[PDB]
RNA sequence: ACUAAUCGAACCAUCUAGUAGCUGGUUACCGCCGAAGUUUCCCUCAGGAUAGCAGUGUCGACCUUCAGUUUUAUGAGGUAAAGCUUUAAAUAUGUAAGAAGCCCUUGUUACUUAACUGAACGUGGGCAUUCGAAUGUAUCGACACUAGUGGGCCAUUUUUGGUAAGCAGAACUGGCGAUGCGGGAUGAACCGAACGCGGGGUUAAGGUGCCGGAGUGGACGCUCACAAAAGGCGUUAGUACAUCUUAUGUACUAGCCCUGGGCGCUCAAGCGU
């Protein structure tokens, strides 16, 4: 695997390679990086202390860190709302573009037939 | 727990793609209200299978009521209890006029008795029971016995708290 | 200077809601449901609350 | 109270013991609701209770400010770009929720309730379920906010 | 304490208000805002600086933006079920959620590669009246001087090692050191609730026999006072077996009791609902 300077790694840290580990506290995290070298890659990651953020540089290995499917689904929406926006501007009509919270349910009917509701009842210890 | 009332509540899992019409559970819960009806058949739906109420609805809530609540039975109510040494199992009987009335009259007798509370009591079956002889309980065998009648020794008269002298000793036979 | 409470102050309520002079007096609180005769229970709905 | 359930307290509004607000039924206000559950009573209100809340204690932001509805003129001021011109339409957009609700159910000040006349449940710190004052209960908040409004 | 025996030897004025540590003290009122034991870097021990938290002023954009939150997408962890590690999930927890943005096209480079294969600097488009989730809006960003703590204590949760058992150490959150009020008959615990001066109404935690404001209130039962499959011919509630015109009698289960604040209370003023 290739990594750039820029773009977003994810660290996941196996127990296979011992060499450099980093800490319990920084396994599974989300991070930018700032540095390229022949193994290790530069990592910059926040920490959350008190209420505020502060910000520690690292370095892992080529080991345990893979490209982040974080912004995955920024460009599959921005590419998805372009080309409803040119179906929309085409054919004259509007769409709903941004994203519904998933609004409770409605009213619906629900038939007895073929379906005769089984009556239940707690068991016995045995 | 409080005036209950019976409810019939009908549910079922969220339909799927895979499973349109699923299969429609019913069960009958004694509750106070209809919030917790509904809350203790989710309860027992999770016990027995896999639905939860994250993943089901509820279809119907209806009150089930007494058809002669001027008419005084037995019941018969099989029971199941969460103790500290564990879980058992037993039957009371009881002498209501409604069916509510014999599990009101239950709930206060099992957390005097056994000192069982709403969350580790199950029903299991109220039934009524519908002729002599399948009485199995002595107090309440003396009682459907025939031609009862007996009387009321030493009953306290009510005289009024407010009252707090009075001016002839009460008599205790009335 | 003073916020008077419309449900008791019939007055404030006029100024606020102009409809409300007509709601009582064609007393729409008090509608009563439409005729006809009500159909009896099915008898299937009987079963399904007096089930075991 | 930890500080995960007191930022959703002040994003709800609710910065104050008896404080009320109405919010949208939604996954992302229903989880949000969830979670601080140990704090708030919530149901769903009727026609009179969404009434009787704006008639009396109906209070509007206008600039910041808690000012009193008194007039209809004062709605105009604030919400009439959304169609709202009156203390009837603030009702129907709240009670029947309308594409402005967001507009303006965060017009109104939160409900500076009074205490329950009549009181709690003897012990109102568990669930409603459990004999509490807690958590949902549905159409049963009609007769807290009676109580209290 | 006294006696005997033991160790030592001045005073005055000035330098001199010597200096070092370490105590004790440090003088009206009101108003506003209000903390800390924590990050990085040095070197004598004798500890420094810094970051934070804070106060006064001061300067730049305009709640555009931001957020101890949810939701959507995507990482990371163990524990049941489950398949032949994949399965689906609890619980807390990273990252992203437009115009400061996208994609691909075309040139260059000091970098890299078989090669725009990438990276950087330049070209093209579109949506500014749903600009691409919810909720909130008292938005921030940036300088100076000036503090006080910079090394603590308690509780929870997680985690680690260990003891004959102990115990010990971190990190997180809340709090204390810096808090009054109602309760807890009492309180450094806990429960409620946090505070300008008054009137009225309603409550919480706790209570309503008297001391004490409030019920000798209503429904139904039980009781008379360490420790183990323990002893009960005390009582009540439930289960399992056996006899019977050919009502019982054996063993368990559950209550709860005998053994193992004051006044006072017993169809409670005790216990359970």
């Amino acid at each position: 695997r290739t990594y750039r300077v820029g773009d977003i790694v994810d660290i996941k840290v196996n127990g296979a390679v011992q060499k450099g580990m980093p800490h319990k506290f920084y396994h599974g995290k989300t991070g930018v990086v700032y540095n390229v070298t022949k193994s290790a890659v530069g990592v910059i990651v926040y920490k959350r202390v008190k209420h505020r953020y502060i910000e520690k540089r690292i370095n892992v290995r080529i080991e345990h860190v893979k490209p982040s499917r974080s912004r995955e689904d920024f460009l599959r929406r921005v590419k998805e709302n372009a080309e409803l926006k040119k179906k929309a501007k085409a054919e004259g009509v509007p769409v709903q573009l941004k994203r519904q919270p998933a609004m409770p349910r409605e009213a619906h009917t629900v038939s007895i037939a073929d379906n005769k509701p089984v009556t239940l009842a707690p068991v016995a210890y045995e | 727990m409080g005036r209950l009332q019976e409810y019939q509540v009908i549910g079922r899992h969220l339909p799927t793609e895979a499973n349109p019409n699923p299969a429609l559970y019913r069960m009958r819960i004694f509750a106070p209200n209809e919030v917790v009806a509904k809350s203790r058949f989710w309860y027992f739906l999770r016990g027995l299978k896999k639905v939860k109420k994250a993943t089901g609805e509820i279809v119907s809530v209806n009150v089930i009521s007494e058809k002669h609540p001027l008419k005084v039975k037995n019941f018969g109510i099989w029971l199941r209890y969460d103790s500290r040494s564990g879980t058992h199992n037993m039957y009371k009987e009881y002498r209501e006029t409604s069916r509510v009335a014999a599990v009101e009259a239950m709930y206060a007798d099992m957390a005097a008795r056994h000192r069982a509370r709403f969350r580790s009591i199950h029903i299991l079956k109220v039934v009524e029971l519908e002729k002599t002889e399948d009485v199995k309980r002595p107090y309440i065998k003396q009682l459907v016995a025939k031609n009862l009648s007996f009387p009321l020794p030493h009953r306290v008269p009510k005289i009024s708290t407010k009252k707090i002298f009075s001016a002839k000793r009460p008599s205790t036979f009335s | 200077v003073q916020k008077k409470n419309p449900l008791r102050n019939k007055q404030i309520m006029l100024r606020l809601n102009p409809y409300a002079s007509t709601f009582a007096k064609e007393k729409l609180g008090e509608v009563k449901a439409e005729e006809g005769k009500p159909p009896k229970v099915p008898a299937s709905f009987k079963e399904l609350l007096h089930e075991a | 109270i930890p500080p995960k359930p007191r930022k959703i307290l002040q994003l709800l509004r609710l910065r104050q013991i008896n404080n009320g607000v109405f919010v949208k039924v939604t996954k992302a206000t229903a989880e949000m609701i969830k979670i601080v559950e140990p704090w708030v009573a919530y149901g769903y209100p009727n026609l009179k209770s969404v009434r009787e809340l704006i008639y009396k204690r109906g209070y509007g932001k206008v600039n910041g400010q808690r000012i009193p509805l008194t007039d209809n003129a004062i709605i105009e001021e604030n919400l009439g770009k959304y169609g709202i011109i009156c203390i009837e339409d603030l009702i129907h957009e709240i009670f029947t929720v309308g594409p402005n609700f967001k507009q303006a159910a965060n017009f109104l000040w939160p409900f500076k309730l009074s205490n329950p006349n009549g009181g709690f449940r003897p012990r109102k710190f568990k669930h409603f379920i459990e004999g509490g004052d807690l958590g949902n209960r549905e159409e049963h908040i009609n007769a807290l906010i009676r109580a209290m409004n």
